[PDB]
């Protein structure tokens, strides 16, 4: 009645995606897809770190 | 004699169609768990 | 709690504020215009 | 006759005619968005 409900820009898709971009950069490079470009590094290592 | 009038009574206020909803009104009724007449 | 509030703003639709009726074409039917102004003032005064 | 959403707002009719039901819905509504390229660029414009 008047009211309407937009969407979202983000699909939960696309925030599936990123979620998984973070979660692939945190397992893969620690925490230097933050504070660079992605360093891989094995990840017992950066458990030891 | 009197009877305990469990749970019954109850009837579609409106011809109003509702789906597997909770609907709530305010009409006459038979109270629930009243106290029925019974004649032999 | 979005879902009460929109709920609340829909019902807040029915509801008379004073007019009467919530139903504007009633308003302009159960009155002439210089009389049912009010009942929309109400109205409006109500819903905004 | 006829049935109502969880807002209480007419969802469905029985035509009193022959007894299959109609089911209604709003007519159709929304927000004319104009997405333009800066006009310091370009006239052309496109409609949502
Ligand atoms: C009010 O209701 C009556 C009863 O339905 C309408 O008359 C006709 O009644 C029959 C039996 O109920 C309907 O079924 C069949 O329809 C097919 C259509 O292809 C026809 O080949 C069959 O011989 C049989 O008639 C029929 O649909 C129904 N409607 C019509 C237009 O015939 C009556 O029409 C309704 N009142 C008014 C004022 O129209
Ligand atoms: C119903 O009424 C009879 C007689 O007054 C009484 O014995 C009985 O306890 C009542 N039952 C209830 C459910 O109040
Ligand atoms: C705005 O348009 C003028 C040409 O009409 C151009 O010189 C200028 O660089 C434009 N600025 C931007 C930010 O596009």
């Amino acid at each position: 009645n008047g009211l309407t409900v937009l969407p979202p820009l983000l699909t939960d898709e696309m925030i599936a995606q990123y979620t998984s971009a973070l979660l692939a950069g945190t397992i893969t490079s620690g925490w230097t897809f933050g504070a660079g470009a992605a360093l891989q590094i094995p990840f017992a290592m950066q458990m030891a770190y | 004699a009197y009877t305990n009038s469990f749970t019954r009574g109850v009837y579609y206020p409106d011809k109003v169609f509702r789906s597997s909803v909770l609907h709530s009104t305010q009409d006459l009724f038979l109270p629930f768990f009243s106290n029925v007449t019974w004649f032999h | 709690q979005n879902a009460q509030a929109l709920n609340t703003l829909v019902k807040q639709l029915s509801s008379n504020f004073g007019a009467i009726s919530s139903v504007l074409n009633d308003i302009l039917s159960r009155l002439d215009p210089p009389e049912a102004e009010v009942q929309i003032d109400r109205l409006i005064t109500g819903r905004l | 006759q006829f049935g109502r959403d969880i807002a209480d707002t007419t969802d469905a009719v029985r035509d009193p005619q022959t007894l299959e039901i109609l089911d209604i819905t709003p007519c159709s509504f929304g927000g004319v968005s104009v997405i333009t390229p800066g006009t310091n660029t370009s006239n052309e414009v496109a409609v949502l």
